[PDB]
């Protein structure tokens, strides 16, 4: 849908396996 | 395996107690997904049609559910004639529920066996039946076959016309009966006859439900049959201005929005002028919001170029840009932004600063309350900010200046969104680094004690726009940024994302 | 199958009308507003008609809060001079509610159609009382025998409880046994035939209809 | 069968 | 027939708005192409002329897409083929002009001169991009002289149709044909590319009656397996 | 100061600071110097110009008026402030009324705010507003005046009680409203059929029997809503509606066929077949109705 910054790296809320695993392993 | 599973399902089918039979039948589509083999699909559907023929109505209902779910595997049926022949036999049962399930079955099979004329005859005879369930099933099957067969559609349009014009047909049945006509897009004279019928419907049956259903299905029919699109647009505008009912006006707005979404290029200057007159005239802010959404959708496309200095559209968009309601203001200033970024006439030079100060007002309005609707309007306004700074680059200094002066007072979510907007603007032009960098930096100090939830994302976005602003080396500034991270973040994912943006 | 096949799509006209007619804060027609409209002593059939005609656009899930107000008040609909439009619309709403909360709806609709001989008229039938004896459904008010929408409601409940009794006696027989099969089959057959006979006697013209 | 009229078109397997 | 009226009004809609921004021009082009394909699907009588005009409109759309690519801003040494769309565009428009000329029946000389003009534009675009990709002077001189011979053969073939191609690309080529052979080939590439960018979009007069030729294989029919069994070497 | 800034900006950073200040204090209001700035501008404008000075800079002024209206909407309890803002809007309308200035966003915004403010207040009585509206519609002019008085009538009805009905008055008022094709017609019908009943179905039936192009659907919906058995109330009116010598006739006929009690249809067929002098009912409608009733 509508987006302010067309090229934004934080847009993707649910990420690929690498970034998901890195997120869970560092969000603590 | 395939055969083993099919044998197990047939064993469940023969079980003679209804529970296992229903279990097996509804187990069939999962088997189709497991093993899409056409010999298995054909044999399995043959067994399903055989249990459909002899078996109580609940089993037939389960089979209907299967056929509705397994519509794609119907294409892999070879013995179509035998399958349909044993499905069709139960249309002669005197039980109207069995006839209803059969009609729905034929409706589900309209894709694979259209132009099966006995099936057409069953739909036609069951249409004027007495049982209500049989008539509804006939209506559903007629919808499917009209979507598939041209011959059926032309044959059934006259029956539907005489059925609506018939007097023994109740109002609710008429209501279900009208939107068969959206499938008369096979032919030009067919579509024209259907259009004539729909005009007769709105004039002779002026109830809100029936005008809604009729003028909505007429819209869909004209959408498919492209020849009737302009007269459909003018009918919708005429009904929007004339018909006093809010439900009718709301439908006119929504389906004009549909038409403007699919064929904006067919919109004429007269249509846009009429819609602008309607928007200026109406006192209801919900209607004004709706047709202004339509106007913004049109202005996004080439229809504005076809529309063309000062005009009712421009007067509308200036008037509505400063509206009390936030949504009307957001749409009006989007219209202003689209007109500004489209043309380069000499009267537009006065219009651009009007648009800029409108965006300013939207930032002052929508940056405090933190409501989801406020987030929607703020996103609309900020996307407009990005658009007219990219499209009219001589106007970006003031855009960034108001963004800076507002970034101090906005809430955290508004700060995130404005930082994204500012980051886009800064990425698109580099001539404003050190100054605005210092202001965002003095903003960065007070981020350690904002909130607990949006603090991390705000830190990420603010560091991002800091990096975009910067084009050189910084040591004490990096010390301040690092000190802020160690003091307040202690998370790492924020630090990792900030480091990602730094890279 | 009738309670299931009504879920099937005819066109999606009702989806369109739910989309278009429900936005203008019409959800203010609360169930208690309907109850106030019903309980008013001048009746005001226009008000109740308006309320329920708005209610048809609601999906089956959000109609559940309105279930009690339009079942408990339905004995009032048996009174003369109630327009056919309200009876048909109440029939449609009941048929919609039958698709989501059927057991509760049937239990609380049987109680809503008692003849009102007593002060409460035994508003205490439950699922079990109707499952052991579905003929309570035909012990309802005299007046629904010539109220075709309410008659349709009663027939749906009667058919449902005939099947429910058929299952219930099998379950209880299995529980007690831990012959009786012949007795069960005879009981079910006699119960079904008694239901048919009572229905046939409803079809007869009473001496008032002779006039 | 109770579900079919006697004059209905017969089904030939 | 409102179908014919819709066809004519769609064509004059795209012709009258040739002055738009290339983004908006592309949007109008593909909107009209989708409309014309759907119109051909709807009515079988006008399927031929809908397909004809749709093919011509596709040619113009591909030319517009190629000319607005980011391949002219960078210099010759920085040219890349992986991101190239203009060579594919040139080949596609070339094939489409062939298809337009030969598949459809009922073609008069005006339709043929419009198609040949679009073919010439295609050849010019291919020459431009092949000049971009190469540095040796022998290929430039070779295909440039072949293209100028093609222009001469065109303008000789269509002397009677020249006073109707007003503001056209060939009209701009005829203003410089006697003098272009004097100039250096890089400047020839520059001038033809520039004047190709601002060249007009040519109206395509429709025939009274036209169909798209069609063939339907029925006897092989691609039914299923049980292949044709025959001995190796011998004939089936 | 305050007055200095308006005599400066209207004929830029000061405007941004002022607008941000108003936004922040409105945020303070919603969480739980606008009065001063409104008083300062009112004193400046009553004193001797500035309105035409800011007419060319409506982009700086119109958001400020929106901010003040948002303040008023947030808290209506502070009367005197709201009344002073209303007076300022009337003064702006009166001073700007020089026709040579042409149209503008500021003019239309002030008109919208004034219409909204007039809508907010209630009128004293239903009868006075009804008589005013009847006179205004009879004069065939002043559409904004007609809009204002229907807004006042709707306001008093939605905040009122059972007043006098005067049926012929209401019939003539609604005839004028459909003739001028008001936008508030549906709102008005909703307002004064929700209450103030003493024969609404007679009003609707009389209006329909009387041409009535776009609003016929609204009235048809209405008597379907309040007359369920269709011919229940004032049967002769509905009889000449359904069968006589119209456009929505088939819809009403369908309703009467599939919506009325059996005694109602029995009485109707006895009427259709018991007229020994009339030839008044249409043959086509009556015969189609009989066929529909049989089937």
């Amino acid at each position: 849908d509508v987006s302010v910054w067309e090229e934004n790296w934080e847009d993707d809320i649910v990420q690929d396996d690498f970034n998901q695993q890195l997120r869970l392993e560092m969000f603590r | 395996d395939a055969n083993s599973a099919l044998m197990e399902l047939d064993k469940g089918l023969r079980s003679g107690k209804l529970g296992e039979q229903c279990e097996a039948v509804v187990r069939f589509p999962r088997l189709f997904q497991k093993y899409p083999f056409p010999i298995l699909i054909n044999s399995a559907f043959l067994k399903l049609a055989d249990v459909f023929r002899v078996g109580n109505n609940f089993l037939r209902l389960c089979v209907l559910k299967v056929t509705q779910q397994s519509e794609k595997h119907l294409e892999k049926i070879l013995n179509v004639d035998e399958f349909v022949k044993r499905i069709f036999s139960v249309i002669h049962s005197n039980d109207p529920v069995a006839r209803a399930i059969t009609l729905r079955m034929l409706g589900s099979l309209a894709s694979i066996i259209p132009e099966r004329k006995n099936a057409h005859h069953s739909i036609r005879q069951s249409l004027d039946s007495h049982d209500n369930v049989e008539v509804e099933a006939a209506v559903f099957a007629a919808a499917n076959f009209s979507a598939q067969s041209k011959d059926f559609a032309v044959g059934i349009c006259n029956k539907i016309s005489e059925m609506i014009q018939g007097l023994a047909t109740p109002v609710d049945l008429k209501l279900k009966l009208i939107p068969i006509l959206q499938h008369m897009h096979h032919d030009a004279i067919l579509a024209s006859s259907a259009r004539q019928l729909l005009q007769q419907l709105v004039t002779s049956y002026p109830s809100t439900k029936m005008v809604i259903v009729s003028l909505h299905t007429f819209t869909l029919l004209a959408a498919s049959s492209l020849v009737d699109t302009p007269k459909q647009i003018q009918l919708l505008l005429q009904y929007l201005k004339n018909d006093p009912r809010k439900a009718v006006k709301r439908l006119a707005i929504q389906d004009l929005k549909l038409l403007a979404n699919k064929t904006p290029h067919t919109w004429s200057r007269e249509n846009i002028q009429a819609l602008c007159e309607c928007a200026l005239q109406t006192p209801y802010d919900s209607l004004k919001l709706g047709m202004l959404s339509v106007l913004s959708t049109l202005s996004g496309t080439i229809a504005i170029k076809h529309y063309f200095r000062s005009s009712d559209l421009v007067k509308l968009a200036q008037e509505c840009c400063y509206h009390n309601n936030r949504g009307i203001a957001a749409h009006g200033v989007r219209v202003l932004t689209n007109i500004t970024v489209s043309c380069q006439e000499k009267d537009l030079l006065a219009l651009e600063q009007d648009a800029v100060f409108g965006l300013e007002s939207l930032l002052v309005l929508c940056s405090q309350d933190d409501s989801p609707g406020a987030q929607a309007t703020l996103k609309i306004a900020l996307n407009c900010m990005v658009k007219l700074a990219k499209g009219r680059p001589h106007l970006s200094q003031s855009v960034v200046e108001t963004l800076l002066t507002q970034l101090h007072s906005a809430q955290d979510a508004a700060r995130i969104l404005m930082c994204h907007c500012l980051a886009a603007i800064a990425m698109q032009l580099p001539v404003l680094g050190d100054g605005m960098l210092g202001d965002l930096m003095e903003l960065y100090k007070v981020i350690g004690r904002s909130a607990t939830d949006k603090q991390q994302e705000l830190l990420v976005s603010l560091a991002t726009v800091i990096f975009v602003a910067s084009q050189k080396a910084l040591s004490v500034e990096s010390k301040a940024v690092i000190k802020q991270q160690l003091e307040s973040v202690s998370n790492g994912w924020t630090v990792y994302r900030i480091a990602r943006q730094a890279s | 199958v009738d309670d299931w096949i009504c879920e099937e799509e005819i066109t999606g006209t009702d989806a369109l009308l739910r989309r278009m007619l429900l936005t203008n804060n019409a959800k203010n027609h609360s169930p208690k507003q309907l109850q106030e409209a019903f309980s008013a002593v001048p009746v005001n059939n226009t008000q109740v008609m308006q309320i329920i005609e708005h209610l048809t656009l609601l999906s089956a899930s959000e109609l559940i809060p309105y279930a009690e107000v339009l079942t408990s008040n339905m004995s009032q609909l048996l009174n003369s001079g109630v327009p056919r439009r309200i009876l048909q619309t109440v029939n449609k709403l009941w048929m919609v509610l039958n698709t989501v909360m059927p057991r509760r709806l049937w239990v609380m609709t049987v109680n809503a159609l008692q003849p009102s001989i007593k002060f409460v008229r035994q508003q205490k039938y439950t699922q079990n009382d109707l499952m052991i004896d579905p003929l309570i459904v035909l012990r309802c008010d005299q007046r629904v025998h010539r109220c075709p929408p309410l008659m349709d409601i009663t027939l749906h409940m009667l058919n449902g409880y005939l099947l429910a009794s058929k299952a219930y006696l099998s379950a209880h027989l299995k529980e007690t046994e831990q012959t009786r099969e012949e007795l069960k089959n005879a009981l079910l057959a006699a119960q079904d035939s008694a239901a048919v006979q009572i229905l046939l006697e409803i079809c007869l013209p009473t001496e008032e209809e002779k006039a | 069968s109770p579900s079919y009229s006697p004059t209905s078109p017969s089904y030939s397997p | 027939d409102p179908s014919q009226q819709f066809l004519q009004q769609s064509l004059e809609r795209v012709y009258s708005l040739q002055h738009l921004d290339p983004q908006g021009a592309q949007e109008l082009l593909e909107f009209t192409i989708r409309d014309l394909q759907r119109l051909g699907e709807l009515q079988s009588e006008l399927a031929g002329v809908a397909d004809f005009s749709a093919t011509y409109l596709r040619c113009q759309l591909l030319l517009i897409k190629a000319l607005q690519e980011k391949l002219w801003n960078v210099a010759a040494p920085l040219y890349l083929k992986q991101s190239d769309l203009a060579s594919a565009a040139a080949k596609q428009i070339m094939e489409e002009t062939y298809k337009m000329e030969f598949m459809y029946s009922g073609v008069e000389n005006k339709q043929v001169v419009i198609i040949h003009h679009m073919r010439l534009q295609a050849k010019a675009l291919q020459l431009i991009v092949t000049a971009r990709t190469t540095r040796g002077l022998d290929p430039l001189f070779g295909m440039c002289e072949k293209f100028l011979q093609e222009v001469d053969f065109f303008q000789r073939y269509f002397i009677a149709d020249l006073p109707h191609l007003q503001d056209s690309f060939v009209d701009k080529l005829l203003d410089l044909m006697p003098r272009l052979m004097t100039s250096k080939p890089a400047e020839v590439v520059k001038i033809l590319q520039t004047m190709l960018r601002q060249s007009a979009f040519l109206h395509l007069p429709l025939p009274e009656q036209i169909h798209k030729a069609s063939a339907t294989i029925i006897e092989p029919a691609g039914e299923s397996d049980n292949p044709l069994r025959f001995t190796s070497g011998l004939v089936v | 100061d305050l007055a200095g800034m308006f005599l400066q900006i209207f004929p830029r950073p000061v405007a941004l600071a002022l607008q941000q200040a108003l936004g922040q204090e409105l945020a303070r209001v919603v969480q739980g110097i606008t009065v001063r700035v409104l008083q300062a501008l009112a004193t400046l404008l009553s004193s001797p110009a500035l309105v035409m000075s800011m007419h060319r800079s409506h982009f700086l002024a119109c958001p400020l008026l929106r901010q003040l209206c948002q303040y008023q909407r947030c808290v209506p309890q502070d009367t005197g402030f709201s009344s002073l803002f209303l007076k300022v809007l009337l003064q702006m309308l009166q001073w700007l009324d020089s026709p040579g200035v042409e149209g503008g966003p500021l003019r239309a915004q002030l008109r919208m705010l004034a219409s909204q403010a007039s809508a907010g207040r209630r009128l004293s009585d239903v009868r006075g507003g009804l008589l005013r509206l009847a006179e205004a519609l009879a004069f065939r002019q002043d559409l904004e005046v007609v809009s204002s008085t229907v807004r006042a009538v709707i306001a008093t009805l939605r905040s009122g009680e059972q007043c006098s009905v005067e049926p012929d008055l209401i019939s003539k008022v609604l005839q004028g409203l459909i003739e001028v094709r008001s936008p508030h017609l549906e709102e008005l019908l909703t307002a004064f059929f929700s209450a103030t009943a003493d024969k609404p179905v007679v009003v609707v039936s009389s209006l329909l029997l009387q041409r009535l192009g776009p609003s016929s659907g609204l009235l048809v919906d209405w008597l379907e809503m309040l007359d369920p058995e269709v011919v229940s109330s004032c049967p002769d009116l509905q009889l000449r509606l359904l069968f006589s010598r119209p456009s929505f006739r088939p819809y009403l006929l369908t309703l009467f066929t599939h919506q009325s009690s059996w005694p109602t249809l029995h009485q109707c067929i006895r009427v259709l077949l018991g007229k020994s002098r009339e030839q008044r009912f249409d043959p086509s409608a009556s015969l189609d109705f009989l066929w529909a009733c049989i089937h």
